[PDB]
């Protein structure tokens, strides 16, 4: 809710990459990811020299910044 | 063996420091490095132009550190050392050496 | 982090500290250091504090005069800028009533937190100077070799047995 | 809060410089890590036995192999005395150099050797002092020529030595 | 005076670790790694990949 | 009072030495009075 919260809907900003504080990476390997996106549960993953978010879908299957 | 408190130095904090001094009419020039491990200051003194340095040493609280080396004619006579200005139990550090920054590097010369 | 005598915000007179710790108090955190600056930079008026000319605030200007609210808000959100430790103004509610010919705006402003660079002239020490051994111990060895030992097998005599 | 002596093994020193490796190009490939890891990993070993080389040099610690250098530079040679007590009397007489010989010092002195409850000392009209020993951990005989040599000029000693009261 | 245990305990730690590969060898369930870095299957386990 | 744990040391080693060496099987008793099994005794699950 922090990265969403002071943002006006109208600019269609994506929620993709953004950095969560607090969040911790998520450990599984290449497979449990693939299984965790078809389930549409986005996970917070330690990037390349970072972590971020990686996808705002919802349960339904669109992109969030949309709904 | 009366001495006379004569010069004073500060750094700025910059890891390579290099510059040129004047003591007792002579003239020395110094490096100054800082060591990321040790945390310490490496002092370097030579003749101006000099191939090598004459005398390297690591800069400590209260030791004389030119004690053992009193006996080239390249070498000031007086006494080099740092105390500090607050509280005793402060060690050297990177930026707390200067006039008012904790720590007072010194220079002094016997009266002759 | 400007350090300077702590000013009580809720009156005005220096924080000597609550009953239980009376005392005098320095200004560390730079938010504290920064409402000082500002309090006093406004509460000054220009002209009036001896052996300096140039500070304070020039509210005769505006006092007793026939003004324009748009130039007031201008040289108030000025000054604050002075500070060479301020990051924005994050808004500005300037309002006049004119019954009773009274002004009062509302602004907040953000300012970041640093570091202490040295502790040596602020109480404490940040190293764990070794302490000195106890009676023949260092000559001879120590007990707590044994003690050590002694819990280890009766830790792991606990661990095998199924519990 | 912090250790002054510097001088210790480089905490997680493998897992550095891996943390170098630009944007995880080459990890997960099994072929690159096995590389740099097999160079990297001698360093350990250099770098851990960067310690011992200072700190098994400290009298303290120094083996009889080398504790003997440390002996020779104060002038202090081995004779017979074995590792345990040679340690010792290079600890006795280097503390003489500070000392006066008064009940207080005394005291201080033999409490390096016996804990804090193995000794006890009477004292005499007439010059005469006393030396009870009571957990003495090595021989005393080889050590008791310096157990003199920090006594008045004109002291006059009984060395009794039993286990326990 | 048995203070000969500066030894013993390169020796203490090591058991320590062998009981705990044994617990999970014999305990496990459908491994343990060996100093060599080879593998072993716990009981539940090794009754699966063998020859049926 | 380094004797006390000297003590308890003692009887520990013997009640390991006996876990590792239970012949074929040997049932070494834990101060709690659990039983610990030998190795031996570890291994009939193998030994089928």
């Amino acid at each position: 809710i922090g990265a969403m919260a002071a943002n006006d809907p109208s600019y269609g900003d994506s929620l993709h990459l953004k950095t969560m504080p607090g969040m911790v990476p998520f450990a599984g390997s290449d497979t449990q990811r693939s299984n965790a996106w078809s389930r549409n549960a986005n996970i917070y993953r330690g990037l390349y020299g970072g972590g971020s978010y990686i996808e705002g879908k919802t349960s339904s299957g669109q992109y969030v910044d949309v709904i | 063996r009366t001495v006379v408190r004569t010069f004073d130095f500060e750094l700025s904090g910059y890891p390579d420091e290099t510059f040129r001094v004047v003591l007792d009419s002579v003239t020395y020039e110094l490096r100054f490095m800082w060591n990321e491990r040790d945390e310490s200051w490496f002092m370097s003194l030579g003749d101006i132009g000099a191939q090598r340095p004459t005398i390297t040493s690591k800069l400590t609280c209260y030791s004389d550190i030119l004690a053992p080396y009193r006996y080239l004619d390249n070498v000031p006579d007086g006494n080099l050392y740092l105390w500090p200005l607050g509280d005793i139990r402060t060690r050297a550090g990177r930026f707390n050496i200067g006039p008012l920054k904790g720590i007072q590097m010194t220079y002094s010369s016997l009266i002759e | 982090q400007f350090k300077d005598l702590l000013l009580d915000p809720l009156t005005g007179d220096l924080d000597f500290g609550t009953p239980g710790d009376r005392g005098m108090r320095l200004a560390l955190t730079n938010q504290l250091s920064l409402r000082q600056r500002l309090y006093l930079r406004f509460a000054i008026w220009a002209g009036d504090w001896y052996f300096d000319e140039t500070f304070g605030f020039p509210y005769r200007t505006f006092v007793g005069k026939k003004t324009v609210k748009a130039v007031l808000d201008g040289r108030i959100k000025s000054e604050v800028r002075q500070e060479p430790d301020v990051l924005q103004i994050t808004d500005f509610q300037s309002t006049m009533d004119v019954v009773s010919r009274s002004y009062k705006c509302f602004f907040t402003v953000v300012t970041a937190e640093g570091e202490e660079i040295s502790l040596a002239f602020v109480g404490e020490d940040e190293y764990q100077y070794p302490t000195p051994p106890e009676s023949n111990v260092q000559l001879c060895g120590d007990e707590g070799v044994i003690i050590n030992f002694k819990n280890k097998l009766y830790y792991l005599i606990n661990f095998r047995l199924p519990k | 809060l912090k250790d002054v002596n510097h001088i210790h093994p480089l905490p997680d020193f493998v897992r550095g410089g891996f943390d170098y490796v630009p944007s995880d190009i080459f990890s997960g490939k099994e072929n690159f890590e096995q590389t740099l890891r097999i160079l990297l990993e001698r360093l350990e070993f250099i770098d851990q036995k960067m310690v011992e080389l200072a700190e098994l040099r400290t009298t303290l610690n120094a083996e009889d192999a080398i504790l003997d250098e440390i002996g020779r530079q104060l002038g202090i040679y081995r004779n017979g005395l074995n590792d345990p007590e040679y340690r010792a009397v290079i600890m006795i007489l280097t503390g003489n150099n500070s000392k006066s010989g008064t009940r207080a010092d005394i005291i201080a002195t033999l409490k390096q050797l016996f804990g804090e409850d193995g000794v006890t000392t009477y004292k005499g009209y007439n010059y005469r002092l006393d030396i009870n020993i009571f957990n003495t951990c090595m021989e005393v005989t080889d050590i008791l020529p310096e157990i003199i040599d920090m006594l008045p000029l004109v002291t006059h000693l009984r060395v009794v030595e039993n286990q326990g009261y | 005076i048995a203070l000969l245990s500066s030894d013993a305990d390169k020796a203490v730690d090591q058991i320590i670790e062998d009981s705990k590969r044994l617990h999970i060898v014999v305990n496990g369930t459908g491994q343990a790694v060996a100093e060599d870095g080879s593998l072993l299957p716990s009981v539940r386990k090794a009754l699966i990949d063998n020859l049926y | 009072d380094a004797d006390k744990a000297v003590d308890q040391i003692i009887e520990d080693s013997k009640r390991l030495h006996i876990v590792v060496n239970g012949t074929g099987t040997e049932q070494a008793v834990a101060e709690d009075g659990s039983l610990l099994p030998s190795v031996r005794k570890a291994l009939i699950d193998n030994l089928y």
